[PDB]
């Protein structure tokens, strides 16, 4: 929720926040376990 | 004899006054004082109704609103002080054709230019400068009550107006052209007043107009996205304080094909090496150690291979938001070769440190990094400072690389890049904190290196005097550069009443109550308009506090540059001979002026008053000068940010309660419980902290137990546990911008309050300590005349 | 044992002396310090029952009464009652017109602000026993 | 004696003065306002 | 009752005392001493409701205004009421020419800038003390 927090501190509302480390833990996640990759695509 | 006072006394009042003498025996209290305050009570019973509920109910709360009177403590003329204080509470309360818009313009602008004219060279009799005076500090004060621009557009003229009166009756009636010693000191006065207006008007003009540039955001695709590489650039700090700058760095969120962390060690030490083996970072450790960080910098460039470098110092701790927020911008404008970010200290600085007052008053930086580089974005003047910042390595190459000429490498290389045609950005929002200086001699010395570096950059390369660089580039650098030969105008202010009570020369050839009416309105619209343009980074009168401290030791070095863990409380008498050599100077000049006021000549009465008044401004703002000398105890191997984040603890038995974190810091926390759950002061206990939806345990170990309050101490964590720690706490981009919104605005009175307590506290710091042992004792009678006097306000 | 609150002061006679003080230091009054010095232990001087203090007030607001009418310059009340009936015989519109004359509104103006400072002091300045000390000296002055 | 003329026209009118200030600050205020924002957009265009 | 905290001050009327003063020390103005403590005791009396308080400050406003227009050298009513028709008929350029030399700017600006003092100091230093000391010292001064 810190973007979450600068955004209602100081404007930013077009500013759309890529978490990329969210995103390459979700891959790696993918990779790991074939159930969740069997589900998920 | 009892009975001849039980006789002569009603039991009851003898009773009384046998233990009230008892207690005040017991007390150490002398039997006079018993008999003074008995007296004093019966007196007043008869000739003073306290029988009336009225004063009773004020006496119930009256120890609480007013706890600085002891019915306990008597001391001499008690009443004087009881009248004294009812007295002040008394009187205290309780578009268009371009021709034709040109035009239109030329007739505005000349028209106001030719009624500030008149404005600022009309003559006046007193009562009619005092008239105005009133009207004009009335519009001041009204402006004021009005947030936006245009009020603060309206101050700076209205301030511009009165400063440009003040210097023209100053040149005009004020230099007495009679004696040769009333003559030179005069106009060297004269001379420190006009530099100092100058300086006003040059950061009058830097920061009229901030940008405030937002971020823009980032392209959606990411194979868009640029290659940035990180430089953290050490050469003999502890690998203590750099690994939480890596593992914020290696939490940022960019992806990780296009972004390079480098640590450059001149030091050639094995244990950042196999950090960097151990982290996953690269490492460079150049054999010969030339240019310093600068010739660092560039050998690195030599390997890295990526459109851009960020430059990050040891302490400072990027947020993952970092990258994102900046780097917008690059892709925007291709003309764009620097970009900067603010610096933040989450350490106490010393000024916080040692006068106490941390999150109470702004650091000292927060008004440079806070309003000065935001003005400096317009003009594109945003010079490089340091750390927190990304260049275009296609620019930078053709530069020759980071300048290692000067001392102060950053502003030069941004002159180079500046007058190359390449232009600067800045972003407000704090992404990164670091450490602060950890003694007053860091921070002196770390001043003089930058001001010789500026100094340095005007002699060299002149930006005054150069090649394609704007006029507005020009006046911004050259009033960042003037900014550091501010010593001697301060040391001519603090040593100028002297020469007059000390030697009789007339500085001011002028009557009192004329100065008290031209001086006056030019300090109290200065210090207004700075109040409202920089209200959330810098109190009232406390530059003067800095500029003081840094005056005597930025001054040789400038002017010669320009001709070519606390274990103990203590004072640093080294750092604190000059504070102490004026102050003593001030207070002979003073004694000088009180037998002056009686046995001089009796129409100097005014003119040794305002001589008076000035002195103790000085001892006022010498003494808090001193307080700053004086270092408190620092215990903590590392410091503390004060961040309130719920959370949770599990125990080995299963159980888990919640807690509120309070503060956090490198080995440990501290956190709430409502009730102390359950925790002893040895066992081991699981953290639970959420960054977003996502939770992360961290093993602790319990180290205090103080009823709600609960210390505990981090177990070794892995690389990836500190990663997430460091995510968790340090590295959120969140702390840094409420910690800055979070600051008191700036109220003049109290921060005069607040200066005032501060002086004091640093003469009553001195009245313990004594270098030389003769100045002991005048301490100490200055101590103890000023509590008297605080006593009966 | 609260025996001290049989010794309360004058609160509510001390306007009585403070005007007739104003009246003495401005010259229209008679005064007679023994009769007050009297008239002031009297009051100070307690009575074993508050239902004895309020009967001694009630007693004693005649008296007040009669002591100020007599230390004033005005004739003695038995000519009043004697010559009633030449007051009747006159005519009623002229008694009514001399007596809207004789009042003095300047005096009726400075007791009022002087009973608005007695209630304010009535805080800062106990008024009992400064009337007593005041009247110790004008009684000293009187005999000696 | 021009310049003696015109401060003796105004020697001892103080209000007036303190309008003519406020009219200029008022004044100056707007066309600097103006300038700066045309900068301004510049700036970050 | 046992407190009377009803002495909340002069309040607005300070500004009025004031007025009341640099007029005086102008020398426009037939003071009068006794009426200005009188009115002053009168503001300064204390009332348990505020019902009370606020009726009394109505009451007040046009009596202060009587006293103020008494004190001031202006001619009387008797001349307004007899010269009202006159002046009615009277033509344009008459009127504002008197209106012209009867209103002074000095005045204006003395008065307005002694609001903002007023203003000011009612924010900071209370003021009821200093006009009461004020006019006590006026009334001594008068009477001896
Ligand atoms: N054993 C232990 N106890 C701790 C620790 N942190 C806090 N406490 C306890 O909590 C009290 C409140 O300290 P604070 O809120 O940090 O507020 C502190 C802090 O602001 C300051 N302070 C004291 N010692 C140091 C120090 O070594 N360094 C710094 N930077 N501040 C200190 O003084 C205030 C009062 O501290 P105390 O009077 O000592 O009283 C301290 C102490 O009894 C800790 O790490 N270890
Ligand atoms: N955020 C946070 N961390 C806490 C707290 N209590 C303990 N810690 C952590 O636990 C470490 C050990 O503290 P200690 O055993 O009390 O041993 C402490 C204590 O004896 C002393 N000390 C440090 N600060 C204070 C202070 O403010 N007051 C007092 N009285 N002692 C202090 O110095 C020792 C070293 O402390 P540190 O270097 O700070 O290292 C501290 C810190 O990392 C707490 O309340 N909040």
């Amino acid at each position: 929720n810190d973007i979450v927090a600068l955004k209602q501190a100081f404007s930013l509302p077009d500013i759309d926040y890529a978490d990329i480390s969210q995103r390459e833990q979700l891959a790696a996640a993918l990779k790991r376990w074939p159930l969740l990759a069997e589900f998920a695509q | 004899m009892s009975i001849l006072t039980r006789w002569l006394l009603i039991p009851p009042v003898n009773a009384r006054l046998i233990g009230r003498y008892r207690d005040y025996r017991r007390h150490g209290a002398s039997a006079f004082s018993a008999t003074l305050g008995c007296f004093w009570m019966i007196l007043a019973w008869i000739f003073i109704p306290l029988e009336h509920p009225r004063w009773q109910r004020i006496r119930a709360e009256h120890k609480n609103l007013y706890p600085h009177i002891n019915a306990s403590r008597p001391r001499p003329l008690d009443p004087v002080r009881y009248l004294i204080q009812t007295c002040w509470l008394l009187i205290g309360a309780s578009h268009l054709s371009a021709g034709a818009r040109r035009l239109i313009l030329g007739i505005i602008v000349t028209f106001s230019l030719i009624l500030a004219l008149i404005c600022v060279t009309q003559p006046f009799n007193p009562l009619a400068q005092f008239i105005f005076l009133m009207l004009l500090w009335g519009v001041a004060l009204i402006v004021r009550r009005m947030p936006g621009r245009f009020s603060a557009l309206m101050l700076i003229v209205l301030s511009l107006t009165v400063s440009c009166r003040y210097i023209w009756w100053r040149y005009t009636s004020t230099l007495n052209w009679d004696d040769p010693v009333s003559l030179v000191c005069g106009l060297i006065l004269l001379f420190a007043e006009t530099y100092a207006w100058i300086v006003l008007v040059l950061g009058y003009f830097q920061v009229v107009w901030p940008l405030n540039r937002q971020p823009v955001p980032l392209p959606k695709d990411m194979s868009l996205w640029p290659s940035v590489d990180i430089f953290v650039p050490t050469y003999n700090e502890d690998l203590n304080v750099v690994k939480n700058t890596i593992y914020a760095s290696l939490g940022i969120d960019w992806p990780k094909d296009k972004l390079n962390i480098w640590i450059l060690d001149d030091g050639g030490r094995e244990e950042f090496r196999q950090f960097a083996q151990n982290v996953g970072v690269k490492y460079i450790a150049r054999t010969t150690h030339e240019h310093a960080k600068a010739g660092n910098i560039n050998n690195a460039l030599k390997y890295a291979k990526g459109e851009f470098v960020s430059i990050f110092d040891c302490d400072h701790v990027p947020t993952r938001s970092f990258l994102q927020m900046t780097m917008g911008w690059f892709l925007k404008e291709k003309q764009l070769a620097m970009m900067q970010t603010p610096h933040h200290f989450f350490s106490p600085d010393p000024f916080e440190r040692n006068l106490g007052r941390f999150r109470k008053t702004p650091n000292e930086g927060t008004l440079f990094y806070g309003l000065v580089q935001d003005g400096n974005d317009m003009w594109d003047a945003t010079f490089f400072c340091g750390s927190c910042a990304v260049i275009r390595r296609k620019p930078l190459d053709e530069i020759g690389g980071i300048a290692v000429e000067t001392v102060t490498e950053d502003a030069h290389t941004s002159l180079r890049l500046h007058r190359r045609g390449y232009t600067s950005a800045y972003m407000r929002i704090p992404q990164a904190a670091g450490l602060a200086t950890e003694s007053l001699s860091a921070h002196i010395g770390q001043r003089i290196r930058w001001a010789r570096g500026m100094v340095q950059i005007f002699r060299l390369d002149n930006p005054l005097t150069g090649k394609g660089l704007k006029f507005a580039q020009r006046l911004c650098y050259v009033n960042a550069m003037f900014h550091f030969l501010s010593g001697i105008p301060r040391l001519i202010f603090l040593t100028a009443p002297l020469a007059f009570l000390l030697l009789h020369a007339y500085i001011i050839y002028a009557p009192a109550l004329m100065i008290a009416l031209f001086v006056l309105p030019h300090m109290i619209h200065a210090s207004l308009t700075n109040s409202k343009i920089q209200g959330k980074y810098r109190h009232s009168f406390w530059s003067e506090i800095y500029e003081t401290v840094l005056a005597w030791y930025i001054a040789p070095p400038t002017l010669v540059a320009l001709i070519n863990l606390v274990e103990e409380e203590y004072v640093d008498w080294v750092i604190s001979r000059p504070y102490i050599f004026l102050v003593l100077l001030n207070l002979v000049g003073v004694a000088v002026g009180i037998w002056r006021y009686f046995y001089g000549p009796p129409t100097e009465m005014l003119t040794v008053v305002v001589s008076m008044v000035w002195v103790f401004y000085n001892l006022i703002v010498l003494g808090g000068a001193v307080a700053v000398s004086v270092e408190s105890k620092q215990v903590r191997r590392s410091h503390r940010v004060e961040m309130t984040m719920p959370a949770a603890i599990a125990r080995e038995d299963g159980h888990l309660f919640s807690c509120t974190v309070q503060d956090f810091s490198d080995g440990g926390l501290g956190i709430k419980i409502n009730g102390q759950a359950q925790i002893l002061e040895g066992q081991k206990v699981n953290l639970l902290l959420k960054r977003g939806q996502q939770e992360y345990v961290f093993p602790t170990q319990v180290a205090r137990v103080m009823g709600n309050e609960v210390g505990l101490k981090l177990m070794p964590l892995t690389t990836q546990q500190h990663i997430d720690f460091v995510q968790c706490t340090f590295a959120r981009a969140d702390t840094w911008a409420l910690w800055q919104d979070s600051y008191p605005e700036d109220k003049p009175l109290e921060s005069l309050l607040d200066i005032l307590k501060l002086g004091f506290r640093g003469y009553r710091h001195l009245a313990e300590f004594a270098p030389s042992s003769v100045k002991g004792i005048f301490r100490v009678l200055t101590s103890l005349v000023s509590w008297v006097v605080s006593f009966i306000p | 044992s609260s025996l001290w609150q049989y010794w309360r002061g004058l609160s509510g006679w001390n306007f009585y002396f403070l005007v007739k003080f104003g009246l003495l230091w401005a010259g229209y009054l008679n005064f007679h310090p023994l009769l007050n010095l009297v008239f002031a232990a009297f009051l100070l001087m307690p009575l074993p029952r508050y239902s004895l203090h309020r009967l001694r007030h009630w007693i004693a607001l005649p008296i007040g009464f009669a002591l100020f009418w007599h230390d004033t310059w005005l004739p003695g009340p038995e000519s009043i009652m004697s010559q009633g009936s030449q007051v009747a015989g006159f005519s009623t519109d002229y008694l009514i017109d001399l007596v809207t004359r004789f009042i003095n509104w300047q005096m009726i103006g400075a007791i009022f602000v002087l009973l608005v400072a007695w209630l304010f002091l009535s805080q800062w300045i106990r008024i009992t026993v400064f009337v007593v000390a005041i009247l110790l000296w004008l009684n000293v002055l009187t005999l000696a | 004696p021009w310049f003696e003329r015109l401060w003796y026209a105004l020697a001892n009118h103080p209000i007036l003065l303190a309008v003519l200030a406020a009219i200029s600050v008022i004044l100056l205020a707007w066309v600097l306002w103006r300038l700066l924002r045309i900068i301004s957009r510049r700036r970050l265009n």
